[PDB]
């Protein structure tokens, strides 16, 4: 059996479906002395991997009485009418012993809004828990509970006060919400005494119900696997960091992102702005405390728009395997669509879903072709374009809660993109990346190899110094080209060197075919903005 | 710059209704069905 | 027994509704010499829990009848030709105790269109019902009562002459029909002597009546769960000086009007924002009028009743983005008496052919159900594109969903006080019908802040902060000429961005 | 029967199938006492041609339990009712007599997502599949196991811990697991020793393991057709080529004559453009001695009548990757949700080759500089550019493209 105590998380949403089922039944004598008939169930809703299908369990040992299962597309036969004279033979049937409760799992399936179906059963039975639940004399003491995860695909009258009372909503835990999850999902199991409980909870956001029971069981299968080469197990903490690294995607599933990473070192010169975007998404998620005591929301959105070849578009790359934090990637136009719908819905699906695995960082890449708002129909752009904007500026700002959804944009283009959106709110710190100086570039190119023999005894500092007014991803060009000659001079009969030892000879024919990829003309239209 | 909807309609379902009874073939069991112009039925006796 | 006295209002239908079961059945020789006897039946159609499914309890007990019911779907039944006979031997029943009274429920399952249905047994069940209702013409015959919403899915057929032709519609309760619910829900209850209820119905203004009965059942239990000292668990008996009532004061009632959540606008619940009217400082004309705009229809509705003019509604934002004009209708969401409907561009766009002008039609239908309202159209250039050349760049004709919002606006029946508000940046997109005074009224354009009122700005946004020895802040007014309202708030986030980082740097 | 060695050819996604299922009944007394249920629900996804309808029949024979079946679209018959009910027959009959195996086919047809279909029968079957793997205190004896080819298409709320998770990815095996294909489909066939068969696990390399028994069996007919015995080289070096992998079947190339001797002078450039295509595909390991990644391909521009046609054609015959062929701006449309997808499943191909090559000609029309600054011509057309501007470095790792 289940209780409450193994049922952690909305304590405050516990309370107030405990006073209902529980309550009436044990102290019967303050309705009758003061105050109404005690009201009807609650319809219990939210995202899906919460305990709203593990929290009817503990209602049906506890409280004592007569428990009915009646699930959702059970109660369906071929008959004309046996499809809603077993959904009434039920609900008479918890009427012969009073008190008893009814729980309707999964009620969205048998219940949906009558104005939207025609010519079917479907109608009926709907109509038919219509005159069920608040009929003419049919309502004694029985108390009829639900459960789904999509309340808008219900008809309105059901919410009505005769058939269902509170909405009640389990939602997603936070700090201190989720970390007694983790306590009554590792008591029975056999732990070492290395574990920290609390340190598992902070770097786990878009873990709800059945994510964080994830974690509980891949890093106990991780501890059997292992264990093959009676014998009393344990975990300590290196199963749940190998768990840790796929574990989160229940409502993610969709834009899952995979495997690249820089690990905060393949990227060199930015000092500056390594720290700025760090500061902007470890503030608000480690220490949560002191935005709240200063009473003010912290800032999120930030853009690039240096020119092409710096590392803006990689920039990404790097805080998606770094910070603690869910990564949703968006390469370009790749939501759009052609139904006069799904185009814009495509932006609405993304955020809330964003905003169920709160805190988030998402990426938008190359805005030029999302922000074309205010030139429409410019001939052949196509008119109706300036809708996906309109909808991406009411999902930053909007009307809507703080969910602390970070939003990083990466563009070459800055006078392409709607001013609605260059405003802060939205996108307020713009940072300009520029090209690599004499300073820079020396960072550069030992950051960029990292894995090589360098032949020690040369100096990169000769490279650094010449080659001026190049990017960062044209010193890329030279380093691949001088192991395009490494290996040129290797692939020979070996009957030549038994060692990767790159040398300035191949560096020598690399400089010549080096050439600049950011023109003169071309700089001076990010110099012409100087804000 | 082309822009369709869609069209609605397809997945419809039916209901079937069930035949008689459990007491109606209980009947059509014991009954007669005729003489096909004239034959006789049982005429015996038994048991001295 | 429920009687005559627990209906609460309805008066004005009550009347209709008594002349037609009592009359004939008390006096049966009034009919007589004054030709046939016209109603033998009825139809209540509306929100369905509005009082149509007790009033076929309250003639039950105060019409003494052989009275029986008929439900929804469960003369159905998996049989030959049953269905159509189980509901015929329903009203034989009703005649052979002759005279009775017979009310059926929810007629959609029973009577549908006969064009919907397509060759199943339900279409003759809607047949069956047709003959039975007019042929059987005998004396002191038994009233029908249907009480079931969604009046246009029903057969035309069922209103010719002798089914019903005395529907009768029980309408929503606006002023002064709310505290006759009141008075009769409270009757029962032994209320503290604190409430005030006719506050209780002049601040809200659009209820449905069964929500009123949810607005005291969460009253009662936060009054419990106030008092609910939980000593002796297994003896389960709160007294704590004598067995007594605790009642209900004034702040219970408050606490359930702050979630209300009436069943018109249960899928369309805003996300709850908390504002004072002190977030937004640098518009102190511009708010004043627009509070005056939305409170004189709604909470005075006797001076424009008596100069006989329409009340003015809808208002357009215009002008540059990052100073105010959305979250002004921030401001509004949970400060007006009146309820909240936010839009967030084209959200309620669908993929289908007709279901996005439907989804505009039904909402509007739910700032019609929920009396007066306010609804919030935020970015209208998403939604208007101007009206003008198509040329296929429109394709899934997006000028045809503009014309159902041009019909919706003005309205062809009398208006309910409805509040439409537009937000946007540019005013040139914006097709120029939707600039007439029939549908929007003013268009009030925010400016960017001077150092007057910018200077308030700031004076805004730091109200709950742990400050420092203070400074000024008109140098920073002085400073920042020609910036916006979010402008400002990006100055304030990176001092106190800061604030944060050498606090850190000063722990250990 | 298949079994554990005729399905070999996978080696990290196979134990972590193999140990979902049997190691909960050939050592039941770990998992007691240690606090955690066993994993129940199996989800095998990946590129179509893989073996996820036969790895489901593998273990099926190997572990002796009481295996099962259900086809996707079989289900969905036509009453008000019984579509939820022969599911339900099929988890109830499941139920008894433990250990339990249950395997569900095409879960993408069936069981789609909620909010975007619009079907009576589509809101009850998704839900009943719910219900059946938790219900009350349900999921006691029964392991469902899953194969689909489109994850995206089913129910968000199908890939719970209780119903579906642990999925297991089923990819393109190159790197020493197309070798291993090679040695179980041709250990029943008659083979004459004449050759190596490591040769060919490089000479294609967009082969799934179906294209691989596809490649075999070409094989077969040329070697009965020429007799009118054994096999040898000619029938296989005619089955390597026509070769069409099942995911680069929708454009083809190879109709071409012979090259690489039509050209010549420029030997510098043929030279160059062998040095970028041949160098990681012959020599992968001198790229991880080092430790950077690969150079990227050539772009050509200058007089017109030079050979740039030719050059691509010259590649396209001799090269052992795959060759895709873009004839000008042929994957412009009219549709405006389309030449977006349409630019990103050809790059969807071509990272699922592993590796290839493409060819784009007249970059003059598919590249548009900036519409931005482009208003004579009045395109501003930016979404063509600027999604092939994220496809070829973008945001995903790179497989040498
Ligand atoms: N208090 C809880 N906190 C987190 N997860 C919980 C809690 N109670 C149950 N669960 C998890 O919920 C799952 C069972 O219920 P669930 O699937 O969430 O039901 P439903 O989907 O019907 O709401 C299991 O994975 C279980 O571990
Ligand atoms: N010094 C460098 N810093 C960052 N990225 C670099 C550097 N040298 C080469 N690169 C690589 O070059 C590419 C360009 O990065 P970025 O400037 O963000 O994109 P874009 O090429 O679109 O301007 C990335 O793959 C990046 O990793
Ligand atoms: N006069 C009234 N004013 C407001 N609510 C009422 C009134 N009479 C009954 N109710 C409420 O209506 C509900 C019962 O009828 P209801 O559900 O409205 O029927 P129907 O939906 O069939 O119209 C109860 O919640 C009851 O408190
Ligand atoms: N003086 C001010 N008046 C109103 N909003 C202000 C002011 N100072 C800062 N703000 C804040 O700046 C933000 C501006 O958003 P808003 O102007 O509604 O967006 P948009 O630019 O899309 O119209 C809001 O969060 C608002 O509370
Ligand atoms: N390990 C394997 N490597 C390559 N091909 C395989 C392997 N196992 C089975 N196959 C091939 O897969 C086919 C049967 O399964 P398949 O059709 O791929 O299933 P599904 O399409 O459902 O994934 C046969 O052509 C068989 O030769
Ligand atoms: N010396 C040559 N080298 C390459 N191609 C040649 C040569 N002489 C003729 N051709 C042929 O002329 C055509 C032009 O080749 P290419 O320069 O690539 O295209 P284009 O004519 O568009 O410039 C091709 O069919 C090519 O095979
Ligand atoms: F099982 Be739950 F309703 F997603
Ligand atoms: F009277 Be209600 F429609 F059940
Ligand atoms: F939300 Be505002 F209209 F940008
Ligand atoms: F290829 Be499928 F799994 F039948």
């Amino acid at each position: 059996e289940v209780g409450y105590d193994d049922i952690g998380g909305c304590r405050k949403q516990m309370a107030q479906i405990r006073e209902m089922v529980e309550l009436p039944l044990r102290h019967p004598q303050l309705f009758k002395a003061i105050g109404i008939k005690p009201p009807r169930g609650v319809l219990m809703y939210g995202p899906p991997g919460t305990g709203k299908t593990l929290m009817a369990r503990a209602v049906a040992n506890e409280t004592g009485a007569f428990f009915f299962l009646i699930n959702g597309p059970e109660v369906m036969s071929k008959m004309a009418g046996e499809s809603e004279s077993n959904l009434r033979k039920a609900f008479e049937e918890a009427e012969k012993n009073a008190p008893a409760i009814i729980f309707i799992d999964e009620i969205d399936s048998i219940a949906p809004k009558r104005d939207k179906t025609n010519g079917e059963v479907e109608r009926r039975v709907v109509s038919q828990l219509l005159t069920l639940m608040d009929g003419m004399k049919a309502r004694s003491n029985v108390v009829v509970i639900a459960a789904t995860n999509r309340p808008n695909s219900i008809d309105p009258a059901l919410r009505r006060f005769g058939r269902f009372d509170r909405e009640v909503d389990i939602g997603i835990p936070d700090a201190t919400g989720r970390l007694e999850v983790l306590r009554i999902h590792t008591k029975n199991m056999k732990l070492a005494d290395d574990v920290d409980l609390e340190a598992l909870a902070a770097e786990t956001h878009g873990y709800v119900g059945a994510d964080i029971a994830s974690l509980c069981s891949e890093a106990a299968m991780q501890q059997i696997r292992e264990k093959m080469d009676l014998d009393s197990l344990g975990v300590t903490m290196d199963n749940f960091r190998f768990a840790l690294g796929n574990s989160n995607p229940s409502a993610l599933r969709e834009t899952v992102v995979e495997s690249v990473n820089v690990t905060w070192d393949d990227v060199g010169g930015l000092d500056e702005i390594k720290e700025e975007l760090k500061e902007t998404v470890e503030y608000p998620v480690l220490h949560p405390d002191q935005y709240t005591k200063f009473g003010l929301s912290p800032s999120k959105g930030v853009l690039f728009y240096g020119p092409p070849g710096t590392g803006k578009t990689l920039l990404a790359k790097a805080v998606a395997t770094e910070v603690s934090a869910n990564f949703i990637s968006v390469k370009g136009p790749e939501l759009l669509s052609m139904w006069y719908g799904e185009s814009e819905s495509n932006i609405r699906d993304i955020f809330d879903k964003a905003r169920a695995a709160a805190p988030t960082v998402v990426f938008l890449d190359e805005l030029d072709s999302i922000a074309k708002a205010r030139g429409g129909s410019l001939g052949d752009a196509g008119g109706a374009s300036d809708r996906v904007v309109n909808q991406l500026l009411t999902e930053m700002d909007g009307m809507n809660a703080k969910k602390n959804v970070f939003v990083i944009g990466a563009t070459n283009r800055p006078d392409q993109i709607d001013p609605a959106i260059l405003r802060p709110g939205r996108l307020d710190q713009l940072i300009y990346v520029p090209l690599p100086d004499e300073n820079a570039r020396l960072s550069i190119l030992n950051a960029q190899l990292r894995k090589t023999p360098l032949e020690p005894g040369l100096e990169l500092t000769a490279i650094a110094k010449a080659t001026q007014g190049f990017s960062g991803a044209d010193l890329l060009y030279i380093v691949q080209r001088a192991a395009k000659y490494a290996i040129k001079d290797s692939i020979e009969a070996h009957r030549v060197d038994p060692v990767p030892y790159i040398t300035k000879e191949h560096f020598a024919e690399a400089m010549k075919t080096a050439k600049r990829s950011v023109s003169d003309a071309e700089l001076r239209r990010y110099e012409a903005y100087s804000q | 710059q082309i822009f369709v909807k869609t069209l609605t309609g397809k997945t419809i379902t039916l209901e079937v209704e069930s035949s008689d009874t459990i007491d109606n073939v209980k009947s059509k069991i014991q009954d007669k069905e005729g003489i096909p112009p004239d034959q006789q039925r049982l005429i015996f006796a038994g048991k001295q | 027994e429920v009687g005559y006295d627990d209906i609460g209002g309805c008066r004005k239908q009550m009347a209709q509704i008594r002349e037609m079961v009592e009359l004939p059945l008390r006096h049966p020789q009034l009919f007589k010499a004054i030709g046939i006897k016209p109603p033998r039946g009825v139809l209540m159609y509306g929100p369905p829990g509005t009082g149509k499914t007790l009033m076929a309890r309250a003639v039950a007990n105060e019409t003494g009848a052989f009275f029986f019911l008929i439900n929804g779907p469960e003369v159905m039944s998996k049989m030959a030709g049953e269905s159509e006979s189980n509901l015929r031997k329903a009203f034989e029943e009703a005649e052979k105790n002759a005279p009775a009274i017979i009310f059926i429920d929810e007629i959609d399952s029973i009577a549908p269109k006969r064009d919907k249905t397509n060759g199943e047994v339900e279409r003759r069940v809607v047949s069956q019902l047709l003959t039975l209702m007019d042929g059987m013409k005998a004396r002191s015959n038994v009233v029908v009562i249907a009480a079931t919403n969604r009046p246009n899915s029903i057969d035309p057929a069922l209103r010719r002459f002798g089914r019903f032709d005395r529907e009768v519609d029980i309408g929503i309760p606006d002023a002064t029909g709310r505290l006759e619910v009141l008075r009769i829900h409270t009757k029962n209850m032994k209320l503290a002597d604190d409430v005030d209820l006719e506050a209780l119905a002049a601040e809200t203004h659009g209820y449905v009546g069964a929500d009123i009965a949810s607005l005291c059942s969460e009253a009662a239990m936060q009054q419990i769960r106030e008092k609910m000292d939980l000593i002796d668990l297994d003896e389960d008996e709160i007294d704590a000086e004598v067995l007594d009532s605790l009642g209900v004061t004034m702040d219970n009632f408050r606490f359930a009007l702050g979630n209300s959540n009436p069943s018109a606008l249960r899928e369309t619940v805003v996300e709850s924002v908390n504002v004072t009217w002190d977030d937004v400082g640098g518009l102190d004309e511009i708010k004043e009028e627009l509070k005056e705009t939305v409170e004189y229809p709604v909470l005075h509705p006797d001076q424009y009743t008596k100069f006989g003019l329409s009340p003015s509604k809808g208002v357009l934002f215009y002008g540059p983005p990052g100073t105010g004009k959305t979250l002004l209708a921030k401001a509004v969401a949970t400060e007006v008496s009146a309820n909240f409907i936010s839009v967030k561009g084209p959200e309620l766009l669908s993929m289908w052919y007709g279901e996005s002008e439907s989804n505009i039609r039904d909402i509007f239908d739910k700032a019609r159900a929920a009396a007066p309202t306010v609804v919030f159209l935020d970015e209208l250039d998403s939604i208007a594109k101007a009206r003008g050349g198509s040329l296929g760049d429109a394709g899934g004709a997006s000028d045809r969903v503009v014309n159902q919002l041009l019909t919706e606006m003005d309205g062809m029946n009398a208006k309910k006080n409805v509040f439409v508000i537009g937000a946007t940046n540019r005013p040139d997109q914006i097709d120029p019908a939707i600039l007439r005074p029939g549908r929007l009224d003013q268009l009030i354009y925010v400016p960017l802040p001077d150092e007057n009122a910018r200077l308030s700005i700031l004076n805004a946004q730091l109200r709950k902060t742990p400050l420092e020895p203070g400074l000024e802040l008109t140098a920073i007014a002085k400073a920042t000429q020609g910036f916006s309202g979010a402008d400002l708030l990006y100055i304030v986030q990176r001092a106190a961005k800061y604030a944060i980082k050498d606090s850190i740097e000063a722990h250990r």
